[PDB]
């Protein structure tokens, strides 16, 4: 087609607002202020092809997984209406963050104004996924201790809202602060160490291991840490500049660690609801 | 700095041929597309076509399909344009102009004046 | 083919004044527009590309705007060196096309 013809450009001729990683040298999209050209670039080979397809395939995966969860029979749930709500809040954060991300990566090359707008949606999305992750996971760990459950959901929301407001800062999006963005969102997720230690103290090592929690969360902690470490230090494109332009650069694998980490997270809290269904809502444990 | 230097003015007779050479330097030649622009005296600019040094393909304006032919020599980073069977209508200043992803032209050659005259 | 209609064809203004060169495309060009300035006998130089992005080294008094089929080039506080011809260009559809041009004279 003869409409909106464009070629990939090297990194040195890019405008300022499009230089986010100088280790990717060739294969960038040039600035094109047409959404039509941006959305058809999804089927073109460039630096953002993997970044969009990873979180667009992941967005429909958790969308369909989220609707199957709503139509599962209430036969298997101790409180089907509010159990499907806490899970839906996790699915709400998961879908919004993956949709904000692939949309941002698609319209990244449109203009400076559109780029800054969808970048703030991109950063706010990951906070929503972190807060949404905490809701079904807390409502089960503190099932019989309601007041620790309700303070810990207040502070993760005051932290996630603060993380969303700090993402409205413009120097947040600069490449000089890529280590600052790494620690802010990583400290958001690793803030759960305080509710986890509270849970182990009151329930015990055996309880935490029998129910399977300490195994699934150190998987979560590893995916959290490894994903943030690759992003902040730009491995492997830091080692091979100019050979990871299209496939397997840091941002691409970080996207994969988010889809896998959110699915691993769903697997853990879904186990916590099958374990609750077997012992019921009654509570005389002490 | 990126510079586009093309050949000097040409004085030819009707029916003859010319080849204008645009030599580019200051960048990797295959990375960007080269376009050609015609400007008749006192008139505005007209788009002749675009040429891609990487693939070697070219897209011609329908008006200049039977008039222009784009060639290239990647060893010397030179673009060429052949004009065939020239008439008095082909008296103009011909430019080369380099794209940068999309076909907006940041760099231009100084221009080659082609004068057709049987005098 | 997309037709580009530039207006006015020519105009003359004093130094320090503001001038506006309008331009209309026969079809939607999706902001794939560029403006150029050409001095007497010299080569044209890009002023604004992508409808609004100011090119490197171009003074801030030049500003491009518009969307769809109606675009505009504005020159605030005219300087003596601003005389010459001005052209618009669309690069959304092939064959790419230029406007008729606008001759600017300073008094
Ligand atoms: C499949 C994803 C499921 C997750 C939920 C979110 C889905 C949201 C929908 C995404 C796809 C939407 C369709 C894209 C259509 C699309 O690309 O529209 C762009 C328009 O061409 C805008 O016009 P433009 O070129 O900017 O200029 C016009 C002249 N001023
Ligand atoms: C009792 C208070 C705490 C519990 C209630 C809150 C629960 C969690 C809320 C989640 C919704 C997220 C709202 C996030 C609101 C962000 C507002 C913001 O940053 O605005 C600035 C921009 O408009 C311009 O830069
Ligand atoms: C699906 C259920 C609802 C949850 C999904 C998220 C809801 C909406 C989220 C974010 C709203 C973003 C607002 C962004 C506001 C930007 C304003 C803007 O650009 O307006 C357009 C004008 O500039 C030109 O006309
Ligand atoms: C039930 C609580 C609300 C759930 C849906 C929240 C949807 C996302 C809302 C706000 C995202 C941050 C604002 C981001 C808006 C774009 C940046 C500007 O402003
Ligand atoms: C029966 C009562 C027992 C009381 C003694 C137990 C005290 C626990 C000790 C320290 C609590 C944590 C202190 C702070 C350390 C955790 C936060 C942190 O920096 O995390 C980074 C990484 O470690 C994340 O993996
Ligand atoms: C300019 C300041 C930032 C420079 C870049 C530093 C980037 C380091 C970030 C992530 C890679 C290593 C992450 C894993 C190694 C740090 C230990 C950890 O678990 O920290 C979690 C939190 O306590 C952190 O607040
Ligand atoms: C489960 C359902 C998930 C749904 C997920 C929806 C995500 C997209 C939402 C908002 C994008 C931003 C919309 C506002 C900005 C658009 C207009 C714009 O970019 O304007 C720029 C300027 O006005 C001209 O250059
Ligand atoms: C269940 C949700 C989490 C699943 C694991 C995700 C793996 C990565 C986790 C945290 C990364 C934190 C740092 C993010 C870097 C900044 C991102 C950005 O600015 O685009
Ligand atoms: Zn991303």
């Amino acid at each position: 087609e003869f409409e909106g013809r464009w070629r990939v450009i090297p990194h040195d001729v890019l405008p300022d607002w499009l230089k986010d990683n100088d280790f990717l040298l060739h294969g960038h999209r040039p600035p094109m202020p047409s959404f039509r050209a941006c959305f058809k670039s999804i089927f073109r080979i460039h630096t953002e092809t993997g970044n969009i397809w990873t979180h667009l395939l992941g967005c429909v995966f958790f969308l369909c997984l989220g609707i199957f969860y709503m139509f599962r029979p209430n036969i298997s749930f101790v409180a089907p209406l509010q159990e499907k709500v806490v899970f839906g809040l996790f699915f709400l954060g998961a879908i919004l963050c993956l949709s904000f991300s692939w949309l941002f990566h698609t319209v990244y090359c449109h203009s400076e104004g559109v780029s800054r707008l969808f970048s703030k949606l991109d950063y706010s999305g990951i906070a929503l996924l972190i807060m949404g992750s905490f809701v079904p996971w807390l409502y089960y760990s503190f099932y019989c201790n309601p007041q620790p459950c309700f303070i810990y959901l207040i502070v993760i929301c005051v932290l996630g809202i603060a993380a969303i407001i700090v993402s409205q800062w413009d120097m947040f999006a600069t490449p000089q602060y890529r280590g600052v963005r790494a620690g802010v969102f990583l400290g958001l997720g690793l803030s759960g160490i305080i509710p986890t230690l509270h849970y182990v103290i009151s329930e015990g090592f055996l309880k935490a291991a029998t129910i399977g929690q300490i195994g699934w969360l150190m998987l979560m902690a590893s995916l959290y840490i490894t994903g943030a470490a690759l992003y902040a230090a730009r491995i492997p494109e830091r080692f091979f500049p100019g050979k990871c332009d299209i496939w397997f650069h840091s941002h691409q694998l970080f996207h994969i660690f988010v889809v896998a980490g959110a699915f691993v997270h769903f697997h853990g809290v879904s186990n916590l609801q099958e374990f609750r269904f077997m012992i019921g809502g009654g509570c005389s444990e002490e | 700095e990126v510079l586009l230097q093309q050949s000097g003015p040409e004085l030819v007779k009707p029916g003859a041929s010319v080849r204008i050479t645009c030599k580019a330097s200051g960048y990797t030649f295959t990375d960007f597309n080269m376009d050609w622009v015609k400007q008749s005296p006192g008139k505005s600019l007209e788009w002749i076509g675009d040429f891609n040094p990487n693939s070697g393909g070219s897209i011609y304006n329908q008006k200049f399909k039977d008039k222009a032919t784009f060639t290239v020599d990647k060893s010397s980073s030179t673009a060429y344009m052949e004009l065939r069977s020239l008439t008095f209508e082909d008296t103009a200043v011909y430019y080369c102009a380099r794209e940068t992803g999309t076909a907006w032209f940041a760099y231009w050659g100084q221009g080659t004046l082609v004068t057709v005259s049987a005098a | 083919d997309i037709q580009m209609t530039q207006s006015p064809a020519s105009l003359s203004a004093s130094v320090g004044e503001t001038v506006t060169i309008t331009c209309r495309a026969s079809g939607n060009i999706h902001n794939f527009l560029a403006w150029y300035q050409q001095k007497q006998g010299k080569s044209p130089q890009v002023l604004v590309y992508n409808a609004k992005t100011l090119a490197d080294g171009v003074p801030s008094r030049f500003s491009g705007s518009g969307s769809g089929t109606q675009y505009s080039l504005k020159i605030n506080s005219l300087q003596p060196e601003d005389f010459g011809s001005y052209y618009c260009q669309q690069f959304w559809s092939t064959p790419y096309t230029f406007g008729g041009g606008t001759k600017l004279e300073i008094n």
